[PDB]
């Protein structure tokens, strides 16, 4: 069980790990969060109580280094640092653990809620997403954009999401141009799974960090990217049977998580109405088309 | 975006564009089956694909044997269409290819697109214009054309015939569409203004005919009542 210490809460701020959160006061003594789950990746993120923008995070794996967290009274931010004094991190997580400063990662047993959104996603695939090989961490914020986002503009703080487009020359074959629009199983299975991604595991790894990103920190182009690879899977007829019944389960998992209040803004009615009413996998998604028809009747 | 009635002058500027009607590609006649039933039967088709600044129609007749075995035709008409535009835009020198096609159906865009991704510098619009291209299958001469084939062909014209050496694209392209507006509203009494007068004919190379200036307003005149009196033959007002 691993522990991620705060030097201080000089701000007063909402403090994010994985799918909790809870309220610090300005200049609380806060040292950090203990009890963190091995074996999964996890995120810390934060939004200001004075600032309504301001919402970022960092994504890791405490199996990969020591960890903390510092505010920067100059960029005003909390930051993400790596301790490489494996002793002199020990006896700061000791110190602060005796003085019981330390907020416990709050896991029920029962709960598989944090596997379940996570099942696919390895920080080595995060770390090509986003891209800073100086850290084993990486930064997330409401406002970065994607590589697909910047076509339609600085490259080094991007979303780097494998790029989708039905209308592209990499997802029609020449004289294939009906077929291959209205049945994208070519681009899903040749492209996309044997081309690109290798393996189902690594394309449900970016649909899972993708949505994670749209639904911790708003991110507009990370929820575009969620979207489109679920109707890339919807539209193809010919999809293997696993990833389909995988695929029911992760976007289970992800209805079931997302806040009420914001399904407005991270749902497209478009997508969702044509992948469980009028799509090829309309009668594939059993568990995902109750949960949305119980939870998001009007959507629909 | 898409052409309406505040943009009517790009038409007739020095960019290359054509118009692609699809709505004569695929044509049926519904009829009982011994059983009660009922069933379609194909008839030849014809892509429309005019440039309404020179008057060069590309006339590409679609021979019932293109629709022999396959399923869903009203979806690949749009297909087959966008194929067939494609396939003109690449057999034009470079200089000749359209810098817009413009498509009188919406349900055009997404084929077309798809089939010219090769040319990305060539937009793809639609209009907000309710053209009467429709009505391209009551000029006798295409009709003709299109019924007889018994293969794929494509008949060139210029369905202008010899007006621009009188007049504008702009006056040709409006004589077109109340032409044709008349035809479509009243196919009868639209023919029978335009051959009632047997001293005016149509020359062996043209679809309209041999109208003097004068003769051409009176004609207009007629076309005009015939469309407001079939509108107020329909609407009650
Ligand atoms: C279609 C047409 C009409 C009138 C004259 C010549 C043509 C052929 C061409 N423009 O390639």
């Amino acid at each position: 069980m691993n522990t991620v210490p705060f030097t201080s809460a000089p701000i007063e701020v909402t403090i994010g790990i994985d799918q909790y959160s809870f309220n610090v006061k300005e200049n609380q003594p806060f040292h950090g969060i203990k009890d963190i789950p091995i074996g999964h990746v996890h995120v810390i993120h934060f939004q200001h109580a004075d600032n309504s923008s301001m919402r970022y995070g960092y994504w890791f794996d405490c199996r990969m280094g020591n960890f903390y967290i510092q505010y920067d009274p100059k960029d005003g931010l909390y930051k993400m640092m790596e301790e490489r004094d494996g002793a002199k991190f020990e006896n700061i997580v000791h110190n602060f653990k005796e003085r019981q400063m330390m907020v416990s990662y709050p896991k029920i047993d029962e709960d598989d809620t944090w596997y379940n959104l996570t099942e696919f996603v390895q920080m080595d695939k995060i770390r090509k997403i986003v891209r800073k090989d100086e850290n084993q961490f990486s930064y997330v914020d409401s406002s970065m954009t994607t590589v697909q986002e910047n076509e339609l503009s600085d490259p080094a703080h991007s979303l780097n999401y494998t790029v989708i487009n039905f209308k592209s020359r990499e997802a029609i074959r020449p004289g294939h141009e009906m077929e291959d629009f209205l049945d994208k199983s070519y681009y899903l299975n040749t492209v996309m799974l044997q081309g690109i991604f290798k393996n189902s595991s690594n394309y449900f790894g970016e649909l899972q960090f993708a949505f994670l990103n749209a639904m911790f920190f708003g991110n507009y182009g990370s929820s575009l990217q969620w979207h489109a690879m679920i109707e890339l899977i919807c539209s193809s007829a010919t999809v293997p049977k696993h990833m389909l019944d995988k695929l029911d389960e992760i976007l289970y998992y992800q209805i079931k998580t997302l806040p009420e209040q914001y399904s407005d803004i991270l749902l497209n009615e478009r997508v969702w109405n044509i992948c469980l009413y009028s799509s090829f996998q309309k009668n594939s998604l059993h568990n995902t088309e109750k949960i949305m028809e119980n939870k998001y009747p009007e959507l629909l | 975006g898409a052409m309406n009635s505040s943009n009517y002058a790009e038409l007739f500027n020095n960019d290359i564009k054509l118009f692609v009607d699809d709505t004569n590609v695929y044509r049926v006649t519904v009829h009982k089956t011994f059983e009660g039933n009922v069933a379609t039967k194909a008839i030849n088709g014809c892509i429309f694909t005019l440039n309404p600044k020179t008057g060069h129609l590309f006339l590409k007749i679609i021979h019932t044997s293109v629709w022999a075995g396959q399923k869903r035709l009203s979806q690949l008409a749009k297909w087959k269409t966008a194929e067939e535009v494609s396939a003109l835009v690449r057999s034009l020198p470079k200089e000749e290819q359209p810098k817009q096609i413009i498509v009188t159906r919406k349900a055009m865009l997404d084929p077309l697109e798809v089939h010219m991704l090769d040319f990305p510098n060539i937009a793809i619009r639609p209009t907000e214009l309710r053209l009467p291209f429709s009505a391209a299958m009551s000029i006798d001469k295409l009709s003709d054309v299109v019924m007889k084939a018994t293969e794929p062909q494509m008949v060139l014209f210029n369905i202008y015939d010899d007006w621009l050496d009188r007049i504008s694209s702009y006056t040709a392209f409006s004589r077109l569409t109340l032409l044709l507006r008349a035809l479509k509203t009243n196919e009868e009494s639209a023919k029978m203004i335009l051959l009632s007068d047997p001293t005016i004919t149509i020359k062996s190379y043209h679809l309209w005919p041999s109208f003097t200036d004068e003769q051409w307003i009176t004609i207009e005149s007629q076309m005009r009542d015939l469309i407001l009196t079939e509108y107020g033959r329909k609407y009650n007002v």
